[PDB]
């Protein structure tokens, strides 16, 4: 019962920059992965970029160099930064969270999704 | 009589209830050497004296232990002396005709255990017996050097002689029967829980994750436990008796250890395997490939059979003592005996080296999740309860019973047959509670019910 707010998508020119911010609205685990999906027109939803709570991060192969996250304090907001946008970044983003509440498995929240659209 | 129900009414199974059938030596509540179903050897308190008087009552050098045939003829043998011995008293043959079928075994019982001559010292209590006045020989005899020493034998002959009824005897049978399906419950639970996991995850593509991979391992492991260990088990200690052979006997024998063995190891695995999946997830996922994975269960299995088929097929688990040697030799025989190399070799191997590991590893996470980029809430809390359910229902399941298979090793007869059993028992039944606790998963959760149609 916890909230995902997704906010800074939209339209950005084929090379230009954009930087997506999610914030967890409720409690969460303290042991947990924050990160972005996208689902390119008429692909499947592909992992972007990741951010465990321990700091390390891991990303796309397709985004890497381009792309980076980042969090916050404890507020435990994720901010991803994407620069140098190409059309294939095309896609709608999600905000993830999975929570290890269980241990044997993994609890995922989901954000409402955000459009990003890069002109070709 | 036409009845071949059980629970016929006599001094045999009366006896039995109170003797109990012991096939080596003992000393009884007073001290005295004791063998089979309260056989006294002697009141001379050298264990020599105790196996002279036995060798020359048996016919045999028989080593301080007889067999399940000689323990049974002693028993005749001693009611008989008992009978013989009533018929042959003064005191003791009036009281006994007068008798009823039912307090006729309460008498013998008397005299069989303290001798002719002790009974009929009762000269009060025959004197209300021979008149049929119960309560006062019930309160009576409670008044006793007899009912000081074994009160709760003493109680079950004296309300023998009071009612006149089995009810003493009576209810010991109903607990047996109530056993019984206890037993189906748990090898239907463990059977159905498993069956399954593992359906669950072979026929979803989803459930096809390495944690999963070793779920799996862990629900073959039980799957076996409740097919093969657990109902055989059941019918060994329900019949009393062994009706495979021995071959049969040390193969039952060696898939017991064999699961119990693959079950925890894979549980320790499975702690393993969250604790990098939670804590460094992306070093987990490159790291730990499916086929990484099913090295790891191979693995698993192989110490698995090091420690089960390969030492009991070629009896080097065996003891070397009397009653071991009779019992590998006799078909009908499947008592678990063992030398202190095996029973500690194997402990370490199929218990304690696991639960170090999952203390340990399940500690990690416990305090790296307090040192985290991080209010005292409510996540935390529900988390603890789980690994407190995870490792909770492991230590109260298994811990009992390695804890006492150690202490039977280091000081013989410490430990009751019975209760070896019954905590080994409440080992099995981790089996059966394992698909509760490894398989709370979204995933797991709606693979269920799509494979019932619920
Ligand atoms: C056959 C019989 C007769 C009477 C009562 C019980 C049984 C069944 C038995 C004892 C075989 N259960 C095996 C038990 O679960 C077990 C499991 C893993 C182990 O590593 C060991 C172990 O036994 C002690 C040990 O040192 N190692
Ligand atoms: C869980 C339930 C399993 C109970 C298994 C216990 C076997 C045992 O104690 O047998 C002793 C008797 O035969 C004499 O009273
Ligand atoms: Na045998």
């Amino acid at each position: 019962q916890v909230q995902l707010q997704e906010s800074g998508g939209g339209l950005v020119q084929a090379g230009g920059s954009l930087r997506l911010s999610c914030a967890a609205s409720g409690s969460i685990f303290a042991l947990n992965i924050m990160g972005w999906y996208r689902q390119a027109p008429g692909k499947q939803r592909e992992l972007v970029a990741a951010i465990h709570s321990g700091g390390t991060t891991n990303y796309a192969n397709s985004v890497k160099g381009r792309f980076t996250i980042s969090r916050d304090n404890a507020a435990n907001t994720v901010y991803l930064q994407m620069n140098s946008l190409k059309p294939e970044d095309t896609a709608v983003y999600y905000c993830n969270v999975k929570d290890f509440g269980a241990i044997i498995y993994d609890y995922d929240y989901w954000g409402q999704g955000t459009q990003v659209t890069v002109s070709s | 009589d036409a009845e071949n129900l059980y629970f016929q009414g006599n001094i045999f199974e009366m006896l039995r209830i109170d003797e109990g059938l012991r096939l080596k030596i003992y000393k009884d509540t007073e001290g005295y050497y004791t063998i089979g179903i309260g056989h006294l050897l002697t009141k001379s308190p050298s264990l020599n004296a105790a196996k002279s008087e036995l060798d020359k009552a048996i016919g045999r050098n028989t080593n301080g232990v007889i067999t399940k045939d000689e323990a049974e003829k002693l028993f005749n043998q001693d009611v008989d002396a008992a009978v013989r011995g009533i018929l042959r008293n003064a005191k003791l043959k009036p009281v006994y005709d007068s008798l009823d079928a039912v307090r006729r075994a309460a008498l013998i019982n008397m005299v069989f255990q303290m001798g002719e001559t002790g009974v009929a010292g009762f000269t009060n209590s025959l004197r209300m017996l021979q008149q049929k006045r119960w309560d006062e020989a019930a309160v009576n005899l409670a008044k006793s050097r007899w009912y000081n020493q074994t009160p709760n034998r003493a109680k079950r002959v004296i309300t023998t002689f009071r009612t006149g009824t089995w009810d003493a005897y009576a209810a010991d049978e109903v607990w047996v029967v109530g056993m019984g399906i206890v037993m189906s419950l748990i090898v239907l639970a463990i059977v159905f829980g498993n069956v399954l996991v593992i359906t669950a995850i072979a026929k979803f593509e989803r459930l096809q994750t390495v944690t999963n991979y070793f779920i799996t391992s862990l629900a073959c492991a039980d799957l076996v436990m409740g097919l093969a260990v657990v109902p055989f088990g059941a019918a060994h200690i329900l019949t009393k008796t062994w009706t495979f052979g021995n071959f049969w006997c040390e193969f039952w024998t060696s898939i017991d250890v064999l699961c119990v063995t693959a079950s925890i190891e894979t549980l320790c695995v499975i702690a393993v395997d969250r604790y990098f999946a939670i804590t460094s997830p992306f070093k987990y996922q490159s790291l730990l490939t499916k086929n990484k994975a099913r090295v790891i269960i191979l693995m698993v299995w192989i110490v698995s059979g090091l420690t089960s088929f390969l030492p009991i097929q070629m009896h080097w688990y065996r003891a070397t003592h009397q009653e071991a040697i009779n019992c590998y030799a006799e078909e009908t025989c499947c008592d678990f005996f063992t030398n202190q190399a095996y029973a500690i070799a194997s402990s370490i191997v199929s218990f304690y080296v696991p639960l170090v590991i999952m203390v340990f590893v399940y500690s990690r996470v416990f305090q790296e999740a307090k040192r985290q980029l991080q209010k005292f809430a409510l996540k935390e809390h529900k988390a603890l309860k789980t690994l407190g359910i995870i490792m909770g229902t492991f230590t109260l399941c298994w811990l009992p019973f390695f804890i006492v298979n150690i202490v039977h090793v280091i000081q013989d007869n410490l430990i009751r047959k019975e209760v070896y059993i019954l905590l080994n028992w409440i080992g099995y039944v981790n089996s059966g509670f394992n698909p509760l606790i490894y398989c709370r998963s979204p995933d797991f959760r709606i693979a269920f019910q799509e494979l019932l149609c619920l």
